[PDB]
């Protein structure tokens, strides 16, 4: 008995997978949003910094 | 952005012996993918043209590319990767249900028979066929050995 209810209680734990890569693909599409931010916002910052400079 | 909290050794337990490398990876990028969002904040700081108007003296052209930008359209990345992953999970919740039903049984099972050798009638008032009846194992077999005393002198 005691070995069939640990093993309940560890399928009850089974859904730790899931949420790991939903929190991984989470993550990554808020990392390439801020990437793709910093890129625009510097990239444009430095045309005017240019003009600045010469 | 609202993640879930995870443990690490939980984790582990429930991850079969043929995929634990990628379970590593996903623990590594998991590792990574915390760091990388802990060095950049969430928006950049939009400079002010006040800069950029009084120190330019080309001709209107911190305008429209300043006009450029507030109507930019940055692509917000899309999804198309949790939907199909969360139906893995639904699956998966199928399957673990189903096989808690069946140990379930087994513990019911368990529970019945153990509670039979629970309430055993004690051994002083036991015929050796009730006892044949409680420990199947004690009986002789005479199938192999059909005559007395029905077992291997040795057992004996």
């Amino acid at each position: 008995i005691d070995t069939e209810k640990s093993q309940q209680a560890l399928v009850q734990k089974r859904h730790y997978l899931f949420d790991v890569q939903r929190n991984n693909i989470a993550m990554a599409l808020e990392v390439t949003y801020r990437e793709r931010l910093y890129r625009v916002y510097k990239e444009v910052k430095n045309r005017l910094d240019y003009h600045i400079s010469v | 952005l609202a993640l879930k909290t995870i443990d690490w050794v939980a984790f582990a337990e429930i991850i079969p012996q043929n995929q634990k490398a990628i379970a590593s990876s996903l623990k590594s990028w998991n590792e990574t993918l915390t760091s990388r969002l802990a060095a950049l904040p969430e928006n950049p700081p939009a400079i002010d043209w006040a800069y950029y108007k009084a120190n330019v003296a080309k001709a209107g052209l911190v305008d429209d590319f300043e006009k450029k930008f507030n109507a930019l359209k940055v692509p917000v990345p899309e999804d198309k990767y949790t939907a199909q992953v969360d139906a893995e999970e639904k699956e998966d919740v199928k399957s673990c249900a189903e096989w808690v039903s069946l140990s379930k049984a087994r513990i019911v099972e368990y529970e019945k028979e153990m509670e039979k050798m629970k309430n055993l009638i004690p051994f002083d008032q036991m015929t050796i066929e009730d006892l044949n009846e409680a420990f199947p194992e004690t009986k002789l077999d005479k199938k192999k050995y059909p005559y007395w005393p029905h077992q291997p002198i040795e057992n004996l």
